[PDB]
């Protein structure tokens, strides 16, 4: 039994322009097994309509997934991604820095 | 086009 | 040169139903098909428009193959739990990669059917499409059953025939999206880190396929040993993103350039942080 | 509370995809029948009782014969109160591997079933009996019955390889 911890990336589909529409994305990759809990956060509050890609994996057999949602960013609005996995003792929070 | 059926492992 | 790959994941969940079987299909970096044994009515669905116009007779056949594969992978998970003398209460994973690699000439470059158990290589069809390679002594049992069942013949014929043909057809019917260059849109951002330090981030956005290389170079030195490189992300619309960051001394950034090679370009790009003024 | 009869129609050895029927019946008039498979995949099926000519019968259709459907079956004849288990019925699936070859020494009418696929066991039948193969020098594996054949692997003694040449 091998276990890999996920790598997490919070980012928007396009560079954020205030008032313009965009997609919020959390990309989880390089993990094993495939059981993973990923939620998106507006004001640290969870988000309802969060879709995800179909479970696929890489040539080294590690899994990856894209969780995403529609949003329109604001100067004062904030967004994060929480990920829980057996490799983790407590879920990781990764905030959306529009410069990353 | 998916591969055809095979006996289990 | 192109590719078609099917990625399968079977996860056993002992006290909570049959193992979940998921299979997704790709032509190069473009998914076109999907199957999920947990959906309301499990059926192979299209995910790229160049397979939507295939007849219902096509999707019914693919769905039958998928259901049968779900059953056979349930059985395989059971057999491997037996082979390793493992408890009937643990969750275990069985993965498969199958499909065909097409050379620049369209002829079969490589046929694949490989399988991993709990993320570890288990058994793989060899490139001659006639033999197997088993990773341990439990996989030797699977090798003997596979041989006695003439599995390498059916697989060799699928790979040499149906796989390559239908990949050629997929490639023609989506010639534009699939065989298009599609280079990345670029720019360089500057971010103050602290007194005497600041970060230069080099962006490549909206490119297909996913293969790309960006490297930071101060004047001449290749700071990959110091470059922060994220793995390539899906932008969400079938295209990909990537960036590379270097921590530099404040007021010394003009020495730095970002060098970016990709398929959709000829001259490898070289761009620097340009403030607008 | 009297064990019933479990009979495989049209026989205990099924070919893949071929639906086969398990008949459980007794002159005891249970209104419920429970069929239990032990093996690779344990399972239990419920048919309601049928009454005809003084026998309660139950026709368990087990469908497109797969690997997960092989095993050892019993059936039990008031939903809670069940009978003594019937005599066990080993139901095997056939049609998974290459069929072996039957040589004999000397007469045609010390047998042998041969293939270079290293089966772990071999089997027989008429309209059973077993023996495990022993390899040799020319790259083949062999078992022979002192005095129709099948092959099988050690971990699954209910999944057999293909109906060999009749004799």
């Amino acid at each position: 039994m091998i276990q890999r911890t996920p790598k997490i990336q919070v980012y928007s589909r396009h560079p954020a322009e205030n008032g313009k529409s965009n997609f919020l994305n959390c990309y989880v990759s390089g993990f094993h097994p495939s059981d993973i809990e990923v939620d998106l956060l507006k004001n640290g509050e969870r988000i309802e309509k969060v879709e995800h890609s179909d479970l696929s994996f890489s040539k080294d057999w590690s899994f990856y997934l894209l969780y995403y949602t529609e949003f329109t960013p604001t100067e004062k609005d904030e967004y994060a991604c929480r990920v829980n996995h057996v490799t983790l003792s407590q879920p990781k929070i990764v905030k959306w820095d529009r410069d990353m | 086009r998916y591969r055809p059926g095979t006996v289990a492992l | 040169s192109h590719s078609m790959r099917y990625f399968d994941t079977a996860v056993s969940r002992p006290g909570r139903g049959e193992p979940r079987f998921i299979s997704v299909g790709y032509v190069d970096d473009t998914q076109f098909v999907r199957f999920d044994s947990d959906a309301a009515s499990p059926r192979g669905e299209p995910r790229a428009p160049w397979v939507e116009q295939e007849g219902p007779e096509y999707w019914d056949r693919e769905t039958q193959k998928y259901k049968r594969q779900a059953q056979a992978d349930r059985v395989s998970l059971r057999n491997l739990r037996g082979y390793y003398n493992q408890s009937e209460d643990g969750s275990h994973t069985l993965q498969r990669m199958s499909g065909c690699d097409l050379g620049p000439d369209g002829r079969l470059l490589r046929g694949y059917d490989q399988s991993a158990y709990d993320g570890k290589d288990y058994i793989a069809l060899n490139e001659d499409l006639r033999s197997w390679t088993a990773a341990d002594t439990a996989a030797q049992i699977t090798q003997r059953k596979l041989e006695a069942a003439r599995a390498a013949e059916q697989l060799r014929a699928y790979l040499e025939g149906t796989c390559v043909e239908w990949l050629r057809r997929y490639l023609e019917n989506g010639k534009e999206t699939l065989q298009r260059a599609e280079p990345p849109k670029t720019h360089v951002t500057h971010h103050p880190l602290s007194d005497h330090e600041a970060t230069l981030r080099c962006w490549a956005l909206g490119f297909y396929p996913a293969e790309i290389t960006l490297t930071w170079q101060r004047d001449g030195e290749d700071q990959t040993q110091d470059t922060e490189l994220v793995e390539t992300r899906p932008a969400g619309d079938g295209t990909f993103q990537k960036w590379a960051a270097v921590v530099v001394p404040s007021g010394q950034e003009q020495r730095y350039t970002c060098h970016m090679q990709h398929e959709g370009l000829q001259e490898p790009l070289t761009l620097s942080w340009e403030p607008s003024s | 509370h009297r064990k019933p009869s479990l009979l495989a129609h049209p026989g205990p050895l099924v070919k893949s995809e071929e639906t086969v029927i398990l008949q459980c019946w007794s002159d005891v008039r249970f209104q419920h029948f429970l069929l239990h498979r032990e093996g690779k995949f344990k399972d239990t099926l419920h048919l309601i009782g049928e009454h005809h000519d003084g026998v309660s019968k139950a026709n368990f259709s087990i469908g497109p014969m797969m690997q997960d459907l092989a095993g050892t079956y019993r059936c039990y004849g008031s939903p809670y109160q069940l009978s003594a288990p019937s005599d066990p019925l080993d139901i095997v699936i056939t049609g998974l591997y290459e069929k072996p070859s039957l040589s004999a020494q000397p007469g045609p009418t010390t047998l042998s079933c041969s293939s270079r696929s290293s089966y772990d066991m071999y089997h027989l039948s008429r309209e059973e009996r077993r023996f495990s193969a022993g390899p040799k020098v020319n790259g083949t594996f062999q078992a022979d019955f002192p005095l129709r054949c099948f092959g099988s692997f050690r971990d699954s003694p209910y999944e057999w390889s293909n109906s060999s040449d009749p004799l």
